[PDB]
């Protein structure tokens, strides 16, 4: 082959993983968001909500069981952004590896 | 006639097979079921011995944990007879219908 | 030809989720028996979302009923989309088949 | 012509594979209901207050003090949980096995039937 | 000559993607043990028995016993080789954190070692397919 | 709530779709139920479910 | 257990010592086979009209 | 006999692919052996330990753990190695005899 041939193939395959991980971090953020509603939907201060930590479901008033998710939400949100522009970053290399294939 | 006498030799030869390895598996299951007793029996008294079947391991005292576990041995020892009994019976059946195939051919 | 496939594709696609509803629907009935059976004898639990909420008996049955109902409605959702995605394939078939051919 | 008889043979091979898998798995899924059934006999036996070592997360196991042996779960509905009595929980375990049992059962009538028809195509094959 | 690069990029990419395959397996082992402590971490409350909170005991995937958890401060852990060992809240906090990046890195080099086997399988085969 | 694909509000080709919006239908029909008793109805005349959309029992 | 009931009746049949047993009610694929294993020819797939002819062939009746 | 070389050549062309099929498989088993010895030598022997065996979690002293932990670990590597060995020692026949059979 060439080195481009080994690099150009590896880049598109390394474009693959980087776009993979951007995606997966929305739906927990969605379902954790969804879960913030479902605890809010029933039995809030009036009754006592276990928030699910592993198998130990921590029972309290309403606020934290949402805010618990929010903690699981906050980190997961801001992880999405780093791998976003990195596809954008690594595709530029690829789009740069694209023309590096043809000119020679 | 022959078809029903053909039908028993097929139904036997298929089902005679499994019981033969089924006794074999339980002879194995008798062992650890016994051996999982010795390993905690190795500790002469252990109450932080946890007898549990699956994921959960509940605290118990090794004693009844062993009383279970010689039975678990025995239980895993038991059906080998049945699983040998199931075995030996069918080989006797396949030739019977095989015979009334042949004798009613000859008659 | 690719145009024929997506319509076949989305067909069994949105067909997939619609079926397992019925087993859920089935167990939705299975729990109704038990939500009719439980007075709350032992703590009744909905779980929707990564939280496990405190659940009360009386709200659970109308829920699972709605859950039964909501799911039961969802046999119709794709059964609309069934013929939808089923049709657009067939239309292009004789064309795209012959298009594949010549 | 020639491929058509070649086609349906190993076709019916896999239905055997599939159904044998499905009964195997529907031999599997039933086994855990009695598990849920039997673990309740143990917790009744020793007592509420015995140390329970339950898994926490991957490779992690978490301890706890046993409580509420009469409070025991049946998972049913779509997403729903009925904790049940020590008596009741063991019942629907038994139930959902039996729901699975004929579910598991008819698989082998479906399992065994698909091989001989492959054979029937394999019979025509060497024919 | 086109005959060389052609037989090559094939038998580069065969073992190559195997490494992209054998790369991602081990970052797949991260979230197992990554999520572990976090569960224990939301659990760990220091100067308290870890898992002192409200719980519903997991007996199985059908049966649960809603129960009052609080044990001694320990986490019994899975070491493999059929030896469970009983750690405490910190060892656990340690043992399980340790197992995180050991999944992270086995990504890299296990991909890398055959990343020059992808080429050596290749270049051995390209002469092997041409001359034979 | 209005009958969408049966008696109630569903949009799904997939369970994420159904599990998200299922929040909406369940809660409000309870509210519309609530307000009725809030409106001081000790008896309720419901004409036929064809003279109705329907009442989810 | 299918074997025993055949025999215990076919031994009751043997109690009258046949070879030929023309089996009409209670015909079983094991019934003739046992009798064929008994080397008692068990004639099945047969009419009770024959057996009524046979009721007049031995002048007998047929036995429940 | 032209069935030998094209089989042999391919059997010589197979195993260089077959390295990963072995290197991936054993690695799946090799990932486990690491957790076996290490956290042991990470943890003290001062405290209690368990052994997890059939239908029974046997509390077993760490002094029993190390041998149960370390010994069979050393033993497992022998067979898992020979495991994939015969996986690709079986195919060569399959590659040899299909040439003889299917020619």
């Amino acid at each position: 082959d060439q080195q481009k041939i080994n690099k150009f193939a590896r880049n598109t395959s390394r474009i693959t993983e980087l776009k993979e991980e951007i995606e997966v971090k929305k739906k927990q953020l969605q379902n954790l968001e969804d879960a913030c509603d479902d605890i809010m939907l029933a039995d809030d201060d009036c009754l006592m909500i276990p928030y699910q930590i592993g198998d130990v479901f921590i029972s309290h008033s309403q606020e934290e069981t949402q805010e618990m998710l929010e903690e699981a939400k906050k980190n997961l949100q801001e992880e999405i952004d780093a791998l976003e522009s990195r596809v954008e970053s690594i595709q530029r290399v690829l789009a740069d590896l694209k023309v590096q294939l043809y000119a020679k | 006639a022959f078809t029903e006498l053909q039908a028993k030799v097929i139904d036997t030869q298929q089902k005679v097979k499994l019981a033969d390895i089924q006794i074999e598996q339980l002879n194995r299951t008798k062992k650890h079921a016994h051996l999982t007793d010795t390993e905690i029996m190795t500790l002469v008294d252990e109450t932080n011995m946890y007898e549990g079947v699956g994921r959960m391991f509940i605290l118990q005292s090794k004693e009844a944990i062993h009383s279970q576990l010689l039975e678990k041995q025995k239980i895993a020892e038991e059906k080998i007879k049945e699983l040998e009994q199931k075995k030996s019976y069918l080989e006797r059946s396949v030739k019977e219908a095989e015979d009334n195939i042949r004798e009613m051919l000859m008659a | 030809v690719e145009k024929y496939q997506q319509l076949q594709k989305d067909l069994s696609k949105s067909m997939s989720g619609r079926q397992k509803l019925e087993a859920q629907l089935t167990e939705n009935n299975i729990v109704k028996e038990e939500l009719a059976l439980l007075d709350g004898s032992n703590v009744v639990f909905k779980l929707l979302g990564p939280v496990l909420v405190k659940q009360e008996l009386g709200e659970a049955r109308a829920t699972v009923g709605k859950r039964l109902d909501y799911i039961t409605a969802e046999i119709k959702r794709y059964e609309s989309q069934l013929r939808d995605l089923e049709r657009q394939s067939e239309q292009q078939r004789e064309t795209l088949a012959q298009l594949q051919q010549e | 012509n020639l491929p058509q008889l070649e086609m349906l043979k190993n076709q019916l091979d896999q239905e055997v594979e599939f159904l044998s898998t499905s009964i195997a798995q529907l031999k599997v899924v039933q086994t855990k209901y009695v598990e849920a059934k039997d673990c309740l006999n143990v917790l009744n036996k020793s007592n509420e207050g015995k140390e329970l070592l339950v898994p926490l997360t991957s490779s992690m196991y978490v301890p706890g003090k046993l409580h509420d042996v009469e409070h025991v779960l049946i998972d049913v509905g779509t997403g729903y949980y009925v904790e049940k009595t020590a008596e009741d929980a063991k019942d629907f375990f038994k139930r959902k096995i039996d729901f699975l049992t004929k579910q598991m059962e008819k698989i082998q009538p479906a399992l065994q039937e698909k091989h001989a028809m492959k054979q029937a195509v394999m019979e025509m094959m060497s024919q | 000559v086109l005959k060389k690069l052609d037989e090559q990029y094939q038998k580069y990419k065969f073992m190559e993607l195997n490494l992209a395959q054998k790369k991602r397996r081990l970052k797949g082992q991260i979230p197992e043990i990554k999520q572990t402590l976090e569960i224990l971490k939301y659990m760990q409350k220091k100067k308290e028995s870890t898992n002192s909170m409200e719980t519903r005991f997991l007996l199985a995937d059908n049966l649960y016993c809603k129960a009052s958890v609080p044990p001694t401060d320990k986490m019994c852990l899975w070491l493999g080789a059929n030896v469970m060992l009983e750690y405490d809240i910190d060892e656990a906090q340690a043992l399980l954190e340790k197992n995180l990046s050991t999944a992270t890195k086995n990504l890299d080099s296990l991909e890398e070692d055959l990343d020059f086997l992808r080429d050596q399988f290749t270049t051995t085969e390209v002469n092997m397919a041409r001359v034979y | 709530a209005p009958k969408t694909d049966m008696d109630n509000q569903i949009v799904v080709s997939d369970y994420a779709q159904m599990d998200r919006v299922l929040r909406e239908e369940r809660a409000y029909i309870l509210n519309l139920v609530k307000q009725i008793k809030k409106t001081g109805c000790n008896v309720l005349l419901i004409q036929k479910s064809i003279l109705r959309d329907a009442l989810s029992d | 257990m299918e074997e025993e009931y055949i025999q215990q009746l076919c031994e009751d049949i043997i109690q009258l010592k046949p070879d030929v047993v023309i089996t009409e009610k209670g015909i079983s694929d094991l019934a003739q086979h046992y009798l064929m294993r008994a080397n008692i020819t068990a004639i099945r797939r047969v009419r009770k009209t024959d057996n009524n002819r046979i009721a007049r062939a031995c002048g007998a009746r047929i036995v429940s | 006999s032209a069935e030998q070389v094209i089989a042999g050549f391919n059997r010589l062309r197979q195993e260089q692919r077959g390295l990963a099929s072995k290197a991936a498989e054993l690695e799946m088993e090799l990932n486990e052996h690491s957790l076996v010895i290490d956290t042991l030598k990470e943890v003290d022997e001062t405290r209690k330990c368990y052994r997890m065996v059939g239908g029974v979690l046997v509390e077993r002293t760490v002094k029993e753990v190390l041998p149960a932990l370390e010994n069979n670990k050393e033993q497992i590597q022998k067979i898992i190695e020979t495991l994939t060995q015969q996986l690709q020692a079986k195919g060569k026949e399959l590659n040899e005899f299909r040439e003889k059979h299917n020619i």
